Parts: structure tokens; C-alpha cells; sequence
């Protein structure tokens, strides 16, 4: 089914230093392509060194408490950033049905 | 500070005391009078543990003009005054330039001063040292080479029996049990052999 | 924070002077060196800002206890009237500074020496922000230094502990 | 508008002189500094409008009560050769400016020193507007300041009250 | 590791002297020339690391036994404040160098002459790191040769031997 | 079926000196392409001389030794690195099947 | 090959000079100008490799009998520390080069007169190759010229004979 998520919470100042505490844990699933495919690893090519850049959607429960401009762990110890409102997040137009899912396109850096 | 104020107003502030609120006056002489100073000008370089020592000895000098200085709002004061080396008459110099430094032994004989470094030999020939701890207990070895120059700090010594006497980098011989003993002291090129006696 | 102790500090991070004596000054509009979450919520009506984000250009004396930077001010609006009338308040607060002293949060009075000017007002187009009205200038910022002691000694006895 | 009350202005805001002496001088055809929606809805006729950016350039000294900007100008108009009259009647109205007076509406009267030039007229190629022709160039326009007394003061007595 | 054995070495690697020291200094705090995978798998708490890459400036004369490079301080950690101080903390164990002694673990101690300054503290955006704060500066830094003896002979010899 | 592949593991210090060793043998596939078409091959353009640039998709059993940052040999001689974590590494979100497969982004440059 | 034969040759092709003499010194190591197919094969480990390519930067005349070019030199291997000391063993090889003979296989010996340093070391980022560590320098080495005779005659005489 779906595993818990790490999930942290903070706000910069004028002074720009991050304040980042644990909000909880938030269940969802994540899912690395739109489609049949899976999306391409970017590279840092200026920054010294080695790294990756990745996009991917997460999936989670309508009304939970994970919001946007925070950091997501998962259970093997990569930590991920989720920057956006989530998409999707609205009833259906003609007669209501809510379908109880969004996605935040979450960015993977580890 | 004090001895820059005292060369650049040419006067003696050993009179002068800090007011009570710290206010002091610098105060230039009513007759300039012509004080000489004792200039010692040393430079440095460093190759591994052993650097160089370079100075300008001077026993005269004084005040031969000061440029005008510029204390606006993008440099701090600046006092640049030129001086005049002189000629003392109890030593009978005015400039001199010396080399000092336990790295300038290494290249003196490169550099052609006196005879290059191609003998060695240490000075006590059959040293004696007493196993307890007596007046002649511990000795001092000192190697001299062909340039009449000692080579004590910069050439290690090996003990081929550390059970009779052991010497260390810095020489002592105070040996550990009676008997006799050889003792190798190298650079990196020269090996030089001693033999050290040990006896109760 | 796990510095050494017999080190205090060593510059005066003029920019954290700015701010501070900015936001003293008029509280009630808020000025900083990020992007605060709460400001970029609302962009149709802004908070004025004022940015200070340091350039390279200017080099250093340790010697002559004497520290410059390049220091740009970034001002960011719902007008351009008001961008341009912040932007002449903080010129005249900033270019008639010969010798000013202004305390921080710290302990220390810091002292502006003299803030110079090379690039004009820039107003940007509106690129990813539409609305609000940006104005960027470049200030040549000379401030002096807390203290200029020299650290050789703890280094080398540190080094004659660690190797010899 | 809630800047403090002992601070009125410091400088002239020479492209608000300009927009305006030119708005008077021909009121039938508009200038300004901005791009109204209005003059964006019509293209294939397009009434003629002056535009004044700033650019970066020239410094700045308080004590000599100076200022200098190059602020550039820059026709577009629905013909080449209107662009070209229109630039020459601009450069005609402010090369020979030495030493002359225009009074804005907020009270105060300017006094332009002299507008130079640095780069000529640029016949930009039609990109994302085709049938407008648009012509750029940069004056190095200098300005004297309205008032130069220096503010050390008030900042003075506000630290002084916030900490001592 | 096959070179020969009459060549033993030419320059003294300022930035390995570099990061030794800095390492020595405060082995809480890491410090190096790359980016372990080790560091970079935590990122919203990352341990403050001091990074130094070579970049282009300065001569270099053998007669002279002087070598000078434009090696730049990196510093990145979690906060803003910890950036700046650590800055601060580089700065003073580096402009105040004037001729001073460091040893490294090959057995060679060498001789710093002058660590100059060049541009001043860059905060970079972040970009593909968010959390993490960087900031770039920097330093003219000029080292003594450890040995400065010519290698014509043994390159005669050899082509002599290979060829004649 | 499949074709065994060595993978090389090793982390780079501060010291910036790779130390790459043998971590034994991995089975995979190699599949060069997303779909019907094949990945186009980069060109070095900058670089002095001539070169080509690759990047594959690696199917492996789930559980594997391999893992991110390393590098992988197949049986011809061409040396390839992985780089960044396995994607649909996860279980099925409504029920919980396990499909046992996970896809490598790698990056072929021989 | 269908060059005339009254002209032998112009220049050195101190590259090649280079190239040539690195491959005698240490003939294990191999270094040249190119990048063969059977080094790119293996990239885990590679054989340390010399690479010298012509940059511009230089005059010449031919009449001082003078010639330089800002050659630079390119390191690559599969370790820092190896790129660094295989770089610091070139640097002595090549900046204490003051009128130093080496002959090629063509039969004549070249002249190097001085080899400059415009650019310090660069360490590179891992780009296409990322095991692989990369080390750029450029030099400027000034080279004699073979011969420095005019070939004015044979050009006017076959130039009498086509047309007169």
C-alpha cells in the first residue's frame, strides 16, 4: 500500500535561515515518469563534482498535512524538496464527485 | 607607537607622561637636533626545519627626508620616511650584510664561502660514561667536518648497539650497559663511524 | 557553533548593519537580505522591501584596518513612484555617510567609512513577477574593521602540538 | 506613503522632468516611461511616443551637488521616417541644454546641466512588433540635486534613543 | 606510481597545505577539495565544509622560487549566519599571512607568503542545492617552491644516451 | 535470458580519489530506448577529439547488490556508470503486488 | 606528399617536439595529441596521458629568428593526486627550459629558447568523463626556427615563367 513520509516545515526570514522541525508523518506514494517512461537524471555539469537532478510526482490524501515549500524524507534516508501548490486539487465542474487525490511535483536531489 | 613617533619627530618622549584623561601632546624639538639610531634590518626564508637568516647590519643611521604623507578617507596614514645609513667609528663599519640559520650551513659550501663539506669526524674519539649516574654520566658528541663548522643539529647519529649506549639526534651519550658500542652519523651523503667505551 | 573560543570574529557583515539600522528606522516596512514565504504570498499588494546582496569589486587591507564591497540595493514595490521615492530615501541615507557610527544587536558599533556609488537606478522589466516595481543600484560601501589582531600565534603552537 | 516626515525628497527624478516638459510641449502626442495597454491595443496606427529608460553610467558626488545618468531615449511610431523627424526634434531639445529651468508640478523647478551622447540612433529590426519602427539611443544627461543637506543627524538622535 | 626516482617533486599543492591545516584546525568540521557521497546524501543538515578549487591568475618565475594562484574559499553549510562566520573565520586565518610555516604529513613544511584578495564574498543563489547556503570568495595566494633546482642534466644525459 | 554484469563500487573522499573495487556480479538487461526508437548519441562538440554520449535504461532483479554511483562492464569490454536511485521501487499503491523490477537510468559513455 | 622539392620545411612543430620527448622519457606513460580509440576503451582506469593543443596567443618574426605559441598542457588520469604530480613533474620539465636541445626523429635537433606560464592549473569538473580526473595549463613556449631563409627567388621565377 503506502509508506509514511518524513515530512519538514519552515519558513525563511529576512535574515535567510532556514528553520526546518518535524510536522509528522504524511503517507503517500511517489511515481518517477508521467507515463510508460521515467524521467531523464539532470546533470550538474557546472558544480564541481558529482550529483543528479531529478523531477518526480507524489501522490498523496486529499486534506493532508503536507504542504508545499517543505522537505520530504523517505524510509531508505534520500530527503526531497516539494515546491508548488498541489495541482488537481478541486471537485469535479459538472456535478462534484471530489476524487480525494492531488500530485506535488517534488523534486529529488539525493 | 613610541620609537616610530621618536624617529619621525627626532626627540627623546621619556619625559613626557599620559594626562590623567590619556591627552598627550607630540611635541617637535625647537633645534632638530640629530639623533642616530642602531638600524637592524633581517629578512627571513625558511627550506624545511632549517630557514634562512639574512640582515642588513647597520650601527648609524638617521633622518634624510620624509615624503609627504596622504591620510585621506582610502589608506590609513602612511609614514615613509628615507634614512641614510652612516659611518660608526667604534666599529668601524657602516653596512653590513650577514647570513645566519641552521638551512645556510647546508648551501654555505655551495655558495663558495670557504672549503666544501668533503671530511667529517666526530670529536671524542673513545668517550668513556659511567652506567650510574655519576659526574661523567651523560656526554655531549660534536662532529666536525673540514670547514671548521659544527654539524651537531642537522646530522642524526645511529646507535648499531642501542644495549651498550644509545645516542639520540641530539647527541647525549649516556649508555644503557657497559661495553662497547658504534655509533654512524650521516646526513645524506657522509657516513662517519665512532666508537663510544661504556664502564661502571 | 563549535568555533574556537580564543576566536571572536573578524569582519562586521555591513549588509546586517544595513538591515538592522534599515528596519530601526521604519519598522513598520520590513527590509532584509531573502525572500521571506509571507512576502511572496501576496503579490498584488506588496510590503516595501529593501534587498542588500553583496558583488564582487573592492579589494582589502588587513593592515590598513580598512574593508570595501561592492553592496547592491534592490528595492521591490507595488509602484514605480514609490520604488523610485524609497530608492532617493536610501541614496540620501547612504552617500552623506562620512564617518557614521550604528550599533548592532551584537554589542559592537560598527563604522561606515564611505559609501560610493557605480551603477545608477536599473529598473528591470517585470519578468516573473508582473505587478511589483523593481529598482536595482550598485553602492561602493567602505566600512572598518572590528579588530585586526593577528591569529599566528594559536595557529603556531597548534601546529608545534599537533607535529615537531 | 508613510516615509518619515523631516525627510521630503533628495534627488529630481530626471526622467519624470522629461516625460512631463515633453507632454507639455506637443500634448497631442503622448511620452512616458512605461507601456499603456491603451497604446498596445491599436498597432498598424500607433501614436508616436518618447520613452526614457534608465541605463547605467556616470558616477555620483554629494558635496558637488552633481547628478548624471544616461538615460536613454527611445521613438517608436508606424513610419521610419516619423521615428527619425522625431528623434531629431528630440535631439535638437536636449543636446544644446546648458544651464536650463523646467518646473514640474510637484513645486519644485529643475535645473537640467548638460545632456550628452554615447551612443547613436539604432534602428532596431522588428521583432516582436513588425509594423512599428522603433529608434534607441543614450544621453548622458546631467542634473543638479534639489536639496544636499546631510541627514547624520536624525539618524543620530534615533540610535541614540533605540540603544545607548 | 612509476616516476623516476631522480625527480621527487616540484610544487608544494597550496590547497592540499590548505585543507590539512583547516582539517587540523577543527577536525569536527570537515574540510576538503571535492564533494564526498558522504556529505551529500544528508542535505537539509549538511556538516559546514570548506572547499578550495584552483582557478586561472597569476605568473610564476623559477629564478624568483615564488609561486602565486588564484585559489578561491568555498564555504557551504545549513544557515546563512553559520556561512558568513565561517567567512569571517577563513579570512582572518588567511589575509594576516605574511610569511608563515605549516607542516604537511609527507614531511615537508611549507612556506606561506601572501594570501591576497580578489573578489569578495559571492552568496549564490540556490540552485540545484536549496537548504544549503554557499558562499564564494576569492584569495591571491602565493607559496614559496620547495626545492627550485634544474633537471637539464639528467634530460641531456637521457637524450644523449637515446640519441647522438 | 540474462547476461551477468560486474559493478564497481567505490566513494569519493575529500581527497577527491576514486577507489573503485569489485563488488561482485550483477544480472541484468540493457534496454536503449524508451519505447520503439532508440536514444540519439551525444557529441562531445567541445571536447578535443572524438567521443560519443549515452544514456540507457538497466532492468535488474529486485534486491540487487548494484546500487547508485557505480560503475557496470558488460561482457564486450564497454565500461558504463550508473548514476541516481532506482526508480519504481515501490509495491502497487491500491493493493501491494510486488513486480520485483526496478529501472537504472545509466549512462553509457564507451 | 607532392610538396615541391626546393622547399624542405618551415617551422618545429614544437608539439611534436614535445610529444616526443615525454614518450622517451617515460615510454610506459604514453602521451601525444590526439585521444586514441584504444585509451577511450577503458575508462575506469586509464593510462596517464600528456596532451599539448596550439592556442592562440603570440607574435613571430621571422627576421629575430623567433617563434612562440601559448601550447597548452592537459593532463588526464584516474587519480587527483597522480594528475597533480604528473603536472608538477611537467612544470619542471618545462619552466626551467632556458636554451635546452632535443632532437627529433626527422633527424634535426630543436631549440627551446623559454617556456612561459599564462594560465594556472585547472581542475577541470567531470563532464562527459567522470572518473577520469583532468588537469589544464597552458604555457607560453617560445621555439627557434629550423630555417629562416626566403623563398622569394623560386616564387619570382616560376612567376617569369607562367606570365611575362
Amino acid at each position: 500500500n503506502d509508506e509514511t513520509l518524513t515530512v519538514y516545515r519552515g519558513a525563511t526570514d529576512n535574515k535567510g535561515n532556514p528553520n526546518k522541525q518535524v510536522h509528522g508523518t504524511v503517507k503517500g506514494v511517489f511515481a518517477w515518469g508521467p507515463g510508460t517512461s521515467t524521467n531523464k537524471f539532470g546533470r550538474d555539469r557546472n558544480f564541481k563534482g558529482e550529483s543528479s537532478s531529478l523531477t518526480a510526482e507524489l501522490y498523496v490524501k486529499r486534506g493532508a498535512d503536507l504542504k508545499a515549500r517543505d522537505r520530504i524524507r523517505r524510509a531508505n534516508g534520500e530527503e526531497y524538496s516539494v515546491v508548488g501548490h498541489a495541482a488537481w486539487d478541486q471537485g469535479h465542474p459538472f456535478d462534484g464527485f471530489d476524487f480525494g487525490y492531488m500530485v506535488f511535483q517534488v523534486e529529488a536531489v539525493n | 607607537q613610541r620609537n616610530v613617533l621618536e624617529l619621525i619627530w627626532t626627540q627623546d618622549f621619556s619625559n613626557i607622561q599620559p594626562s590623567e584623561f590619556g591627552g598627550i601632546v607630540l611635541e617637535a624639538p625647537k633645534v632638530p637636533k640629530n639623533i642616530y639610531y642602531r638600524a637592524i634590518l633581517v629578512g627571513m626564508d625558511d627550506r624545511n626545519d632549517r630557514p634562512i637568516w639574512l640582515y642588513w647590519l647597520m650601527p648609524k643611521v638617521k633622518l634624510d627626508k620624509l615624503d609627504n604623507q596622504t591620510l585621506n578617507d582610502d589608506n590609513v596614514i602612511e609614514y615613509k620616511p628615507t634614512l641614510k645609513a652612516f659611518r660608526d667609528d667604534v666599529v668601524g663599519y657602516s653596512v653590513a650584510q650577514g647570513f645566519a640559520g641552521p638551512g645556510w650551513r647546508d648551501l654555505v659550501a655551495t655558495a663558495g664561502f670557504g672549503e666544501a663539506l668533503t671530511a667529517l669526524t666526530i670529536t671524542p674519539g673513545s668517550p668513556t660514561v659511567t652506567v650510574a649516574t655519576g659526574a661523567s654520566h651523560t656526554a655531549q658528541l660534536l662532529v666536525e667536518g673540514d670547514n671548521g663548522i659544527n654539524y651537531t643539529p642537522d646530522v642524526v647519529f645511529t646507535s648499531s648497539a642501542p644495549d651498550k649506549a644509545s645516542v639520540s639526534a641530539a647527541g647525549l651519550v649516556t649508555g644503557v650497559a657497559a661495553g662497547s658500542a658504534t655509533i654512524t652519523a650521516t646526513k645524506g651523503a657522509l657516513t662517519a663511524t665512532a666508537t663510544v667505551t661504556v664502564t661502571a | 557553533v563549535v568555533l574556537p573560543d580564543w576566536y571572536e570574529e573578524a569582519f562586521v557583515n555591513v549588509e546586517n548593519l544595513f538591515i538592522d539600522m534599515f528596519t530601526d528606522l521604519l519598522p513598520d516596512y520590513e527590509s532584509g537580505c531573502w525572500a521571506p514565504d509571507d512576502w511572496l504570498a501576496d503579490e498584488i499588494e506588496v510590503k516595501p522591501t529593501i534587498w542588500f546582496f553583496r558583488l564582487p569589486g573592492g579589494r582589502v587591507d588587513w593592515d590598513g584596518r580598512k574593508d570595501e564591497c561592492q553592496l547592491q540595493v534592490m528595492v521591490v514595490t507595488g509602484s514605480r513612484d514609490d520604488s523610485w521615492r524609497l530608492m532617493d530615501f536610501v541614496r540620501a541615507m547612504l552617500l552623506p555617510m562620512q564617518g557614521d557610527k550604528y550599533k548592532m544587536a551584537d554589542g559592537y558599533t560598527a563604522q561606515i567609512r564611505c559609501a560610493g556609488e557605480v551603477a545608477g537606478p536599473q529598473l528591470l522589466t517585470p519578468g516573473q513577477r508582473i505587478d511589483t516595481r523593481v529598482v536595482t543600484a550598485t553602492f561602493k560601501v567602505s566600512v572598518s574593521m572590528k579588530s585586526a589582531k593577528n591569529y599566528k600565534q594559536k595557529l603556531y603552537e597548534l601546529w608545534q602540538a599537533l607535529r615537531g
